[PDB]
C-alpha cells in the first residue's frame, strides 16, 4: 500500500542537505533559540493562561467559604437569652 | 538548463574542527 | 522513632539506593539527547528551492 | 453602509490571529481533503497545483524548524487569491444535482 | 600530520565493530566497581554515627 | 442528513415493513425461551 | 532483495516500524503511545511477579502484602513499581486523548473507536487492581462499584447478587476480582495490536491539518531514537517517585485493613477517578446518577459527528484554542471537588462544573466552528 | 525453582501462575503456526500437486 515509492507527484522542488559528522549538533542556542522560545511564549500566553488564573480564584475562594462555614455564630447563643 | 547550479552557503552550521585547517583531510574525518 | 522504623524497614537502604540509580538516570539524558541532535541536524539545516521553467 | 467596513474590520483581526500567513500559505491551501476538495484539487492546472505543492512542503519544512517567515514575506489580507473556490463549488453542484436524482 | 588523540581512538578501537564492542564491555567492568565505590563513600559520609556498622 | 427525506425512500421502507416485523418475532421469542421468561411463557398453552 | 523484505513476519515488521512513512513535523505530543505501550508490559512483567506471593482469601490478602513488603528480596520495589506505574499509565493516557481532541485527530475513525474501547478496558482493570489488597477504602470501592447495577430497572438487583455469588462481598468476589484482573491486560494487548493496524493503513496526522505526502521521513533512525530519548525520561520520573517520594500519592486508610461494619468518616478514591466520583456526586437521582457517570465517558464517540470546520487542527483557530483550555479546566475543577466533603459549597459548584462540561463539548464548540467559518468567508 | 529447602507453598503459587499463563501463549503461537500454512497450503494423500484441482 503506502509506500515510498508512489506517494505523490511533484515537479521542480530541489533540496540540499550535509552530512551530520560535518556540522554541529547545537549550533546556536543563546544566539537563535532563546529568542525563539521567547516569542513561541509570548504567541499563545493569552490563550491558555487566564483561564487556569480563573480555575485559581474559584478554588481559593471556595476553600476560604468553607473554612468559614465551620466556624461558631455567636448569634446562636447570644440572641435570646 | 542545469549549468547555473551552486548549493547554498553552509558556514553557519559546519564544525570549526574542519575550518581550523593545518592538518590532512582524512586524519581529520578520523578525529570527528 | 521506633514505630517510625516498624512502619518501614527499607528507609534506609531505600535512600541509599536512590543516590545510585538517580544519578544514572540523570547522566542518561544528556547522552541520549545528544545522539538525537545528531540525527536530526540532516533535517534541521536542509534547504529548500522551487525552480519551474516558467 | 458602514457595517460593510466594520464586518471587514473583524475579519481582518481573525486573519491575522489565525497566523497561517506566517508560514507563507493561503487560506485554500488550509482545507482538510474530503472528497469534494480533492475532486477539486484533481481539476486545478498545472501552474496551481505546483504552486500548491511547493508553498505547502515550504510550510511543513518550517514547522519541523519552529521558524515562521520574515514579516516582509508574510500573505497579506487585502491582496491574497482564493483560487480553489470556484472548482469547489462546481463539484459541490454536480453531488448535488446526483442526490436530487436519487430521490424521485 | 596532526597524531590527535580522538583520532587515535578511532582508528584503533571503534573503526571495526567487534572492537567497539569488546571496548564496552571493558569498560563497564570498571565503571561498576568505581561508581559502586564512591557513591558507597558518599553515602557513608553523610550520616555517619547513625548507620549500624560502624555502632557494631 | 436531509437526503433520505423523498418517495423512493418511503416505497423503499414499505418494501422491508414485514422482513423487520417477522425478525422481530423471531428475536423476542427466542430472548423468551432462552430466559425461560414466565411473563410470556405463561401463557403458550 | 534484503531479507528486510524477503519474509511476511519480517515484511511486517519493516511495513511497521522500519520503512514506515512518518510525517517530519509531528512534535513530542506523539510520544505518550509509545510511553502507553511501555507501561503496559511494565504492569504485565511486576504483576507476574507479585501473583506468585498474593492470596486472593479475605482472610490473608493483607498479610500477604505484608510479606511482600517485608520478607520477600527487594519485594517492595517491585510493588513500588506496579502501583507507581499505573498512575503514570493514567497520566499519559489523558494527555494522549487530549492531542487527539485538540489535532483533529478523531477524523481517523476507526483508531478513534478503539481508542474509546481500550480506555473503558484499562478502567476496569485498574479498579479491579485497587480492591486487592482488602484494606478499608479497597472494601467500599468494590460495595460501591457492584451496587452500580442496582440501577437498571428490571434485572439490576438479581444482576448485583449474580456477581458477589452471596448475599453480600465476600470471599467469593475476591476470587471473580483476582481472575479478571490477571485475564484482562491480554485483551488489552490483543486490542491495541489491532488498533495500531487500523492506523498504519492512513498513517499519522500531524500539528499543522495538511496533508504531510510531500515532506515523509522513515520511521527508522528518526523517530527510533526519539522514543528511546522520551522513554529514558519517562524512567527518570519513574525513579524519583518509587524512590525518592513514595509516600507523594499514597492513601494511609487503606493501610487498615476491612472492616464491613463501618465505613469511615471521609471517602476519597484513587486520584485517577475523582472526575467521575464528582459527576456521580452532582446528581440528586440514583438512575440519572449513574446514566451521567457512563456518558461523559461515552460522549467522545460523536465528536466526529458534531465537527464542522473546514479546517482540522486547532493550530489555525484561535476562538476554538479558547474553549478547549476551558474545557480542560472545567475538568480539573471536578477533579479538586472530588477531593472535598458533600458539603454546600462544592455541591453547588461540582453542578455548575458538570453542566459546563457537556454544555461546552455538546453546544459551545459547534456553534464556535461555524461563526469561525464565517469570518474566513466560506 | 523451589523458592526454599523443599517442595513446599512458594512452589505451588509457581504452577498456578505458570499454568495460568502458558495457554495463552499456546494460542498466539498457534495464530503464528497458521499464517506460515496459508503461505503454501495443504499437502495432500497422494503427495503431489494439487493446483489442478482446488476448491
Ligand atoms: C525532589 C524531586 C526532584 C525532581 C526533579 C525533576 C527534574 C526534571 C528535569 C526534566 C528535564 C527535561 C529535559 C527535556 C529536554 C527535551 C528537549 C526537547 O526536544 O524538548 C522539546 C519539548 C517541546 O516540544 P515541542 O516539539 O516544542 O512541542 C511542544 C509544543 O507543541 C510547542 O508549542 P508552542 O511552541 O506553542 O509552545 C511554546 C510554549 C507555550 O507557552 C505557553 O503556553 C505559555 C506559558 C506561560 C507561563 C508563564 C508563567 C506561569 C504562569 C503565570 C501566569 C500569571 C499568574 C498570575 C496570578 C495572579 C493571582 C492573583 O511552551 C514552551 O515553550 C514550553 C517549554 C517548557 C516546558 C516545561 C516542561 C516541564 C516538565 C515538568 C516535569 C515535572 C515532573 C518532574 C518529576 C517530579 C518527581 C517528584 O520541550 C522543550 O522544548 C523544552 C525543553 C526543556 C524543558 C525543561 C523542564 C525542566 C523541569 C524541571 C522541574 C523541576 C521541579 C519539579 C517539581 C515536582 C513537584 C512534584
Ligand atoms: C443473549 C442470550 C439469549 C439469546 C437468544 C437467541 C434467540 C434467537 C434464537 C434463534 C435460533 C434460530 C435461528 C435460525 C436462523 C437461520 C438462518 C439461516 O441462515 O438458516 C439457513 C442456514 C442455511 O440453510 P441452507 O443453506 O440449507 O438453506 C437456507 C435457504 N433458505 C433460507 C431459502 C431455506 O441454516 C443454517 O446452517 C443455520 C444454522 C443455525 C444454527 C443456530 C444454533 C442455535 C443458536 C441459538 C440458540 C441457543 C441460544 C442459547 C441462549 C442461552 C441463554 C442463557
Ligand atoms: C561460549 C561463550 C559464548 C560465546 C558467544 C559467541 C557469540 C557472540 C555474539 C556474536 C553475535 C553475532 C555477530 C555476527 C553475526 C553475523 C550475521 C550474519 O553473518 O548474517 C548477516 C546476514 C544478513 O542478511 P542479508 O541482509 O540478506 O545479507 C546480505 C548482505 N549483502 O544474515 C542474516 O540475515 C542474519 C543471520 C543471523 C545469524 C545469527 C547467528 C547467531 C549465533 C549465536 C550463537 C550463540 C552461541 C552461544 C553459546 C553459549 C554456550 C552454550
Ligand atoms: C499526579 C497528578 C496528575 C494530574 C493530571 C495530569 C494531566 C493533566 C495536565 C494538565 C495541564 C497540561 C498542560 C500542558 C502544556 C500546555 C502548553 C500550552 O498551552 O501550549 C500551547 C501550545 C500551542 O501550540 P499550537 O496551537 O500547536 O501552535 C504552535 C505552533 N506554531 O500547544 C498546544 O496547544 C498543544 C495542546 C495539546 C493537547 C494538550 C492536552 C493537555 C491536557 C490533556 C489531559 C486533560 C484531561 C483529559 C482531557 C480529555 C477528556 C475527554
Ligand atoms: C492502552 C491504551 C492505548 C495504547 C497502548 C495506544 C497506543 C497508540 C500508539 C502507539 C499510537 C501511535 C501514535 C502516537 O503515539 O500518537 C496511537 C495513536 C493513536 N491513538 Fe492510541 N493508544 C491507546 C489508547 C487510545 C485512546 C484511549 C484513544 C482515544 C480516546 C486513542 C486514540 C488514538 C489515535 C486517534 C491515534 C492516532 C492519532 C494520530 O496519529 O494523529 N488511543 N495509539
Ligand atoms: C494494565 C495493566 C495493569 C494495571 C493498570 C494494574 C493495576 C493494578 C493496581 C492499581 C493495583 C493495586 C495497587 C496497590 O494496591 O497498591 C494492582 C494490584 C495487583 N495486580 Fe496489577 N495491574 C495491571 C496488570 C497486572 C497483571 C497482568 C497482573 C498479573 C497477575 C497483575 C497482578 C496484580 C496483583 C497480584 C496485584 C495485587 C498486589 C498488590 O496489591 O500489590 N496486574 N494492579
Ligand atoms: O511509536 C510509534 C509506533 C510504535 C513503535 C514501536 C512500539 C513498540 C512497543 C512495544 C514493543 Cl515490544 C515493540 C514496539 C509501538 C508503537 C507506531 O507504530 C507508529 O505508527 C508511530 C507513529 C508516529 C509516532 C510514533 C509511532
Ligand atoms: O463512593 C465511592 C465511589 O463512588 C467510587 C466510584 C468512583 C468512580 C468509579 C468509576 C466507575 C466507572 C467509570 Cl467509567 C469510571 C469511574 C466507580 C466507583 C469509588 O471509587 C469509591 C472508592 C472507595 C470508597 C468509596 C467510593
Ligand atoms: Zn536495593
Amino acid at each position: 500500500g503506502r509506500e515510498f515509492g508512489n506517494l505523490t507527484r511533484i515537479r521542480h522542488v530541489i533540496s540540499y542537505s550535509l552530512s551530520p559528522l560535518e556540522q554541529r549538533a547545537l549550533p546556536h542556542v543563546l544566539s537563535k533559540g532563546v529568542p525563539n522560545m521567547l516569542r513561541r511564549v509570548r504567541e499563545s500566553f493569552f490563550r491558555v493562561v487566564p483561564q487556569f488564573v480563573v480555575f485559581y480564584l474559584l478554588y481559593t475562594w471556595g476553600t476560604e467559604e468553607f473554612e468559614k462555614s465551620k466556624r461558631k455564630n455567636p448569634a446562636a447563643y447570644e440572641n435570646d437569652k | 538548463s542545469h549549468t547555473d547550479v551552486k548549493v547554498p552557503d553552509f558556514y553557519d552550521y559546519r564544525r570549526l574542527e574542519v575550518l581550523d585547517s593545518t592538518k590532512s583531510s582524512r586524519e581529520s574525518s578520523e578525529a570527528r | 522513632t521506633f514505630l517510625r522504623w516498624a512502619s518501614e524497614p527499607e528507609h534506609d537502604h531505600r535512600k541509599r539506593m536512590a543516590l545510585k540509580m538517580l544519578t544514572m538516570m540523570a547522566l542518561l539524558i544528556p547522552l541520549t539527547y545528544i545522539m538525537k541532535r545528531h540525527k536530526w541536524s540532516v533535517l534541521k539545516s536542509r534547504k529548500l528551492a522551487y525552480r519551474p521553467p516558467k | 453602509s458602514a457595517s460593510g467596513k466594520w464586518l471587514d474590520g473583524i475579519r481582518k483581526w481573525y486573519y491575522n490571529a489565525a497566523g497561517f500567513n506566517k508560514l507563507g500559505l493561503l487560506r485554500d491551501d488550509t482545507m482538510y481533503e474530503d472528497e469534494d476538495v480533492k475532486e477539486a484539487i484533481r481539476r486545478l492546472p498545472d501552474n496551481l497545483y505546483n504552486d500548491r505543492m511547493f508553498r505547502i512542503k515550504r510550510a511543513l519544512d518550517l514547522n519541523l524548524k519552529h521558524q515562521i517567515l520574515p514579516k516582509e514575506q508574510w500573505t497579506k489580507y487585502e491582496e491574497e487569491n482564493f483560487y480553489l473556490e470556484p472548482y469547489l463549488k462546481e463539484v459541490i453542484r454536480e453531488r448535488k444535482e446526483r442526490e436530487e436524482w436519487a430521490k424521485k | 600530520a596532526a597524531v590527535a588523540f580522538t583520532s587515535k581512538l578511532y582508528s584503533l578501537l571503534f573503526r571495526r565493530t567487534s572492537t567497539f564492542a569488546l571496548t564496552i564491555v571493558v569498560g563497564v567492568l570498571f565503571f561498576e566497581r568505581a561508581f559502586d565505590q564512591g557513591a558507597d563513600a558518599i553515602y557513608d559520609h553523610i550520616n555517619e554515627g547513625k548507620l549500624w556498622k560502624h555502632i557494631k | 442528513m436531509t437526503r433520505f427525506l423523498g418517495p423512493r425512500y418511503r416505497q423503499l421502507v414499505k418494501n422491508w415493513i414485514p422482513t423487520a416485523y417477522t425478525w422481530g418475532a423471531v428475536g423476542t421469542l427466542g430472548l423468551a425461551w432462552a430466559a425461560d421468561w414466565r411473563l410470556i411463557l405463561d401463557w403458550v398453552p | 532483495t534484503p531479507m528486510r523484505k524477503s519474509n511476511p513476519i519480517m515484511k511486517m515488521i519493516n511495513h511497521s516500524l522500519i520503512d514506515l512513512p512518518t510525517p517530519s513535523n509531528i512534535s513530542m505530543w506523539w510520544n505518550f503511545g509509545s510511553l502507553l505501550a511501555f507501561c503496559l508490559i511494565l504492569q504485565i512483567i511486576t504483576g507476574l511477579f507479585l501473583a506468585m506471593h498474593y492470596s486472593p482469601d479475605t482472610s490473608s490478602a493483607f498479610s500477604s502484602i505484608a510479606h511482600i513488603t517485608r520478607d520477600v528480596n527487594h519485594g517492595w520495589i517491585i510493588r513500588y513499581l506496579h502501583a507507581n506505574g499505573a498512575s503514570m499509565f493514567f497520566i499519559c493516557l489523558f494527555l494522549h486523548v487530549g492531542r487527539g481532541l485538540y489535532y483533529g485527530s478523531f477524523l481517523l475513525l476507526k483508531t478513534w473507536n478503539t481508542g474509546i474501547m481500550l480506555l473503558f478496558l484499562t478502567m476496569a482493570t485498574a479498579f479491579m487492581g485497587y480492591v486487592l489488597p482488602w484494606g478499608q477504602m479497597s472494601f467500599w470501592g468494590a460495595t460501591v462499584i457492584t451496587n452500580l447495577l442496582s440501577a437498571i430497572p428490571y434485572i439490576g438487583t438479581d444482576l448485583v447478587q449474580w456477581i458477589w455469588g452471596g448475599y453480600s462481598i465476600g470471599n467469593p468476589t475476591l476470587s471473580r476480582f483476582f481472575t479478571l484482573h490477571f485475564i484482562l491486560p491480554f485483551i488489552i494487548t490483543a486490542l491495541t495490536m489491532v488498533h495500531l493496524l487500523f492506523l498504519h493503513e492512513t498513517g499519522s496526522n500531524n500539528p499543522c491539518g495538511i496533508s504531510s505526502d510531500s515532506d515523509k521521513i522513515p520511521f527508522h533512525p528518526y523517530y527510533t531514537i526519539k522514543d528511546i530519548l522520551g522513554l529514558v525520561l519517562l524512567l527518570f520520573i519513574l525513579t524519583t517517585l518509587t524512590l525518592l517520594s513514595p509516600n507523594l500519592l499514597n492513601d494511609p486508610d487503606n493501610y487498615i485493613p476491612a472492616d464491613p461494619l463501618n465505613t469511615p468518616p471521609h471517602i476519597k478514591p484513587e486520584w485517577y477517578f475523582l472526575f467521575a466520583y464528582a459527576i456521580l456526586r452532582s446528581v440528586p437521582n440514583k438512575l440519572g446518577g449513574v446514566l451521567a457517570l457512563f456518558l461523559s465517558i461515552l460522549i467522545l464517540s460523536i465528536i466526529p459527528t458534531l465537527h464542522n470546520s473546514k479546517q482540522q487542527s486547532m493550530m489555525f483557530r484561535p476562538l476554538s484554542q479558547f474553549l478547549f483550555w476551558f474545557l480542560i479546566t472545567t475538568l480539573l475543577t471536578l477533579t479538586w471537588i472530588g477531593s472535598q466533603p458533600v458539603s454546600q459549597p462544592f455541591i453547588f459548584i461540582g453542578q455548575l462544573a458538570s453542566t459546563m462540561y457537556f454544555t461546552t463539548v455538546l453546544i459551545l464548540m459547534p456553534l464556535t466552528s461555524l461563526i469561525e467559518n464565517n469570518l474566513l468567508k466560506w
